[PDB]
RNA sequence: UAACCGGAGAGGGAACCCACU
């Protein structure tokens, strides 16, 4: 049944237990931004990483 | 850390309004009601109660974004009649429905207990 | 021509000189050696 | 006919391996 309106869905839904995994690729280990941070030494371009 | 806190779904910030009214310029006798910190729980019963009124020509609601907590209800009524009084009549009928339902429920609960 | 410090910067205690600065040190080492060696000695085989 | 304070952009590199789209 729809969780919002309560009307039952016209199609019938395939559902059941399935063994899922959680991978190590979060988003909080990947998000990063920059606005004029640190600078490399030899050429004065920004850092990497 | 970008997680919004759990209370933000139902708590008005300072300076926010629970309700805002804006006239719809495209067609006459139509108005948009914006409700802050409410969801389908309130909008669906408001829409269904508005659709029992024959003097209501249009009634609908939407959530603009699920991560946002807002709901918009568009009401259009016949001339001689206002969408605002349509809305408050729908509320004061829906409260009457819930009060009657509560009374009959507690009576049936007492009657189930050895009766 | 030997390039300046900006071309071959030296980091501080990992001072550690550049890969190019060590080569320049080898250059001036054997240049001073060959200079004094051809000046005094003139061995004509060591110079080769 | 009165009363005490004060200083700020740090911080490197090469090589190899694993992994993501």
């Amino acid at each position: 049944y729809n969780g919002f309106t309560g009307r039952k869905i016209t199609s019938q839904i395939f559902i059941g237990p399935t063994y899922y995994q959680r991978l190590k690729h979060m988003v909080d280990d990947k998000i990063h931004s920059r606005a004029r941070g640190p600078i490399q030494i030899l050429n004065r371009q920004p850092m990497e990483g | 850390m970008n997680a919004p806190p759990a209370f933000e779904s139902f708590l008005l910030f300072e300076g926010e309004k629970k309700i805002t009214i804006n006239k719809d310029t495209k067609v006459p006798n139509a108005c948009l009601f914006t409700i802050n910190k409410e969801d389908h729980t309130l909008g669906n019963i408001i829409k269904s109660q508005l659709l029992k009124d024959p003097q209501v020509l249009f009634a609908g609601y939407k959530v603009p974004h699920p991560l946002e907590h807002k709901i918009i209800i568009r009401v259009q009524t016949t001339p001689d009649y206002s969408p605002q009084e349509a809305f408050t009549n729908a509320i004061t009928d829906l409260i009457s429905e819930l009060s009657l339902l509560e009374e009959r429920f507690r009576v049936a609960i007492k009657d189930k207990q050895e009766g | 021509p030997v390039p300046p410090l900006s071309v071959r910067p030296a980091v501080v205690m990992q001072r550690n000189q550049d890969d190019l600065t060590h080569k320049l040190a080898d250059i001036v080492k054997i240049n001073n050696q060959l200079r004094r060696n051809e000046q005094n000695g003139a061995a004509a085989h060591v110079i080769a």
